RNA sequence: UUUUAUAUAUAUAUAAUAAGGAAAAGUAUUUAUAAGAA
RNA sequence: UGUGGUGUAAACGUGAGUAAUUUUAUUAGGAAUUAAUGAACUAUAGAAUAAGCUAAAUACUUAAUAUUAUAUAAAA
RNA sequence: UUAAGAGUUAAACCUAGCCAACGAUCCAUAAUCGAUAAUGAAAGUUAGAACGAUCACGUUGACUCUGAAAUAUAGUCAAUA
RNA sequence: CUAGAGUCUAGUAGUAUGAAUACAAUUAUUUAUAAUAUAUAUAUAAAUAAUAAAUGAAAAUGAAAGUAUUCCACCUGAAGAGUACGUUAGCAAUAAUGAAACUCAAAACAAUAGACGGUUACAG
RNA sequence: AUAUGAAUUAAUGCGAAGUUGAA
């Protein structure tokens, strides 16, 4: 059948429509007596731009589409690099709604302390006149 | 499955012999199990016990993630007539070069011809091979024609 | 050597186990607790002593 | 970081971002050879 | 860093205590001593802010 | 030493065999023109009055022959046969003259080992 | 060990108690083969 | 010794070039999913017409007669 | 253009890539291989004469016709004698 | 040695028993804790010294030069030679990388007995 | 660039019996 191999997606977008994948095959050394991996890097024809770097692939034999590429990509295995850009993308702002409440927090509290005196009070009234513990107890109670 | 760990407990059954203890413990691992229980059949190791780091169990306990850090095997020499039953053992499959046999040059090892430069198996000795996840006498794994790493030689 | 090597806990364990361990660290929180503010109550009845004005 | 990349994609983006950082940062390898001193005014 | 700003800032607040403290609790704890005694004002009040000055 | 170190290219010593005729350019033997006939003394202990001469051969190379037997009749300008092989106890002459053949004759009256020394009987 | 008994505050200290005994005669091919000397 | 048909892309010899940009070795490897190519035999059917130019023709020319692309469906 | 893919060749327009210290590019050397020959216990190492398989060339270089297939030991042009 | 500053600073440059993991019998001292009532000549550890087994050509090592695993660096007779040439940086100095031909059957290490030394003392 | 030769020139190897220093 046609030619087919499982890799990882190396360098992706420095291209058009072209992507690079490290394959990996196992051979047997006679001379050190191992059975050792060997790698390397195919040219794959991505149609679609559906890579992404850190994504495993599975790469299949085509005609020749270049000079150098006679594979194209035949299944996403596992999209991870494409997980991480969307991740990313995601990200950028997914912080950004927290930081700007977490800053509007940081300056309300900057205001309460800025209206703060009571020691006056305390000490009128009295002229006149531990919640950790309790969740530790609540902890003990339920045990 | 660590042929490192694998290769500590031969050290360690090696030094054992050679310094005349009759207990001694290895991790309680299943791949250590099996090899305690092959090496026990085939009349090595006099026992094998379950314990704890600080010796065997006195009564039953039940193995659970709480207890799994500190369990232990804990096996027990043989030695007759002033000698070492289990007088030496190696790792033939290390684990850079780890090997893996197909049952025809199993055959031929143990048939006297030399195989990716594997000494062939002698008359009193043993050789473990791990297949699909079971540890088994080199003869039973040709007997069940299973494919399998060729793990180890204990003299 | 068939069988599974250890019983895997149910989550009725882990639930149990993580009360226990949180307790652990809760009443190490109350001991420091306890510490720092009997040190406050020190340093507050000695503080007639001290020299601010 | 990259342990935290390799187990958790989405929590590796989320912490890089808060703490100021890009994931060239984390992954590529790096040394305080006084070129990047000079590179970066670091004094 | 927008994090390490706020985190950086929160040491130069105008009254942050240390050691754990914070205002809120020395300020319940104290009133309580006061309060334990009854079951002038000035020196008390100096000593308050020399436990502050100590904590800062 | 390690299996990575072994890969990477260490090993054993090549157990290189290098030609102790080099000018021969691996030929069994090269003719050649004697330049000069000259007469040299041994590395001692060795002590004697040893015949030597200077050859430039057919492929242009230049080197010191040792002119074995009793008697040599090599003069300057004769043509003559050169194989391998060094006398021990003179440093540089590495090659030996052939007897029988060229301008070199046979050891007169030699009678034993007749053929290392191109004598007729 | 285990089981119970007393006493004391479900538990603790003490005293006693222990089920593992079976017998029988007869029922080769071994494998590949690595030497040093001055 | 004139006009024509078939044969010299083989075999023979050599190892200069060639470190692979087309070379060698291997794969139960592929497609562009290789031509309305038979080169020279097999088994089948059919056809073998008219002029010209050659001195004449089984030599040459001119002409007659004899898979792919569309569109409709069907499946996988 | 080809029967046929492809910066293979020719034209045009885009992108900035590709190879590389597991050795690119460059240089030197070499026809390659076997169920062939030599050797070793074997892994291997050597040769590529002879037997056989593949390629290249037929004094040197380029191009053209025919053809299914040729830069043909053909034809044209040039170089050497 | 180079620049900037008034002798200083800023420099160029990069010379002159590998790491980790598992295991491994004693004794004697200490050392630091943990106890039990100065005594248990107390146990658990690490440091030191002599060992056993083991290793080694031996000297010697002796919880490592031992038993095993993993990663890296390095070596392939002496001399030529860390030389020449080229490159790399450096104003330069220097440094790094680093051969080849020729010559030889040598060369080296530990230990044994010796005579030798102004080598040591000591005696007769 | 790949080679082939070169006045001029650098280093080192050997050997002959020795000559000179005392590292
Ligand atoms: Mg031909
Ligand atoms: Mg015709
Ligand atoms: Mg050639
Ligand atoms: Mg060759
Ligand atoms: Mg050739
Ligand atoms: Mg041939
Ligand atoms: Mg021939
Ligand atoms: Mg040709
Ligand atoms: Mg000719
Ligand atoms: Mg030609």
């Amino acid at each position: 059948a046609r030619q087919n191999f499982l890799g990882l997606v190396v360098s992706q977008g420095k291209m058009q429509k072209t992507v690079k994948v490290r394959v990996e095959t196992k051979v047997f050394n006679k001379k050190i007596n191992k059975e050792l991996f060997h790698r390397r890097d195919y040219l794959v024809h991505d149609e679609g731009e559906i890579s992404r770097e850190g994504d495993l692939v599975r790469i299949e034999a085509t005609r020749p589409l270049s000079k150098r590429k006679f594979f194209a990509i035949a299944e996403i295995i596992r999209n991870k690099g494409q997980q991480f850009a969307l991740y990313e993308s995601e990200a950028q702002l997914s912080v950004a709604k927290e930081e700007a409440q977490k800053a509007k927090e940081f300056l309300d509290k900057r205001s309460v302390r800025e209206n703060k005196t009571l020691l006056r009070d305390i000490r009128t009234i009295q002229d006149a006149l531990s919640g950790l513990e309790v969740n530790l107890e609540k902890q003990r109670s339920l045990i | 499955m660590s042929l490192v760990k694998l290769a500590n407990t031969c050290a360690h059954l090696q030094n054992c012999s050679k310094v005349r203890v009759a207990l001694t413990s290895i991790p309680y691992t299943k791949l250590q199990l099996q090899f305690a229980y092959n090496l026990y059949q085939q009349g090595f190791l006099s026992s094998l016990q379950k314990g704890s780091t600080m010796g065997p169990d006195k009564d039953f306990v039940e193995v659970t993630p709480d207890n799994i850090s500190t369990r232990r095997l804990w096996v027990g020499l043989k030695y007759r007539d002033n000698k070492p039953v289990l007088s030496s053992c190696k790792l033939i499959s290390k684990p850079n070069s780890r090997i893996h046999l197909p049952m025809e040059d199993m055959k031929k090892l143990c048939s006297g011809v030399t195989i990716r430069n594997i000494k062939p198996l002698q008359p009193g000795e043993l050789i473990l091979v791990r297949a699909h996840n079971n540890i088994m006498d080199i003869n039973e794994a040709i007997s069940k024609k299973l494919d399998g790493e060729v793990l180890c030689r204990v003299k | 050597m068939s069988q599974p090597l250890l019983r895997n806990r149910s989550p009725e364990e882990s639930e149990l186990l993580k009360l226990k361990r949180n307790y652990n660290r809760s009443l190490l929180n109350f001991q420091a607790h306890k510490k720092k503010l009997n040190e406050l109550l020190n340093l507050y009845h000695v503080a007639n002593e001290f020299i601010v004005t | 970081l990259r342990y935290l990349k390799r187990d958790n994609p989405e929590k590796y983006y989320w912490t890089i971002q808060k703490l100021g950082l890009n994931d060239a940062a984390i992954t590529d390898e790096f040394n305080m050879d006084r070129r990047y001193m000079q590179d970066y005014e670091f004094f | 860093t927008p994090f390490i700003t706020r985190i950086m800032a929160e040491l130069k607040e105008p009254l942050v205590l240390s050691k754990g403290y914070n205002i809120e609790e020395v300020d319940k704890f104290l009133a309580a001593i006061e309060s334990a005694k009854r079951e002038d004002i000035e020196k008390l009040e100096d000593r308050r802010e020399a436990i502050l000055r100590i904590l800062s | 030493a390690t299996l990575n170190q072994i890969k990477r290219g260490s090993g054993p010593p090549r157990r290189k065999k290098i030609s102790t005729a080099p000018q021969l350019d691996q030929c069994p033997q090269r003719k050649g023109v004697v330049l000069r006939v000259m007469v040299l003394k041994p590395k001692k202990p060795n002590s004697a009055q040893r015949k030597a001469c200077r050859v430039r051969l057919t492929n242009g190379n230049v080197v010191s022959a040792y002119i074995p037997g009793e008697g040599h009749d090599a003069q300057e300008h004769s043509i003559v046969y050169v194989r391998g092989g060094r006398c021990q106890d003179l440093p540089g002459v590495k090659y030996h003259v052939i007897r029988g053949a060229g301008d070199l004759s046979g050891v007169v009256n030699r009678i034993s080992s007749r053929s290392k020394y191109g004598a007729k009987k």
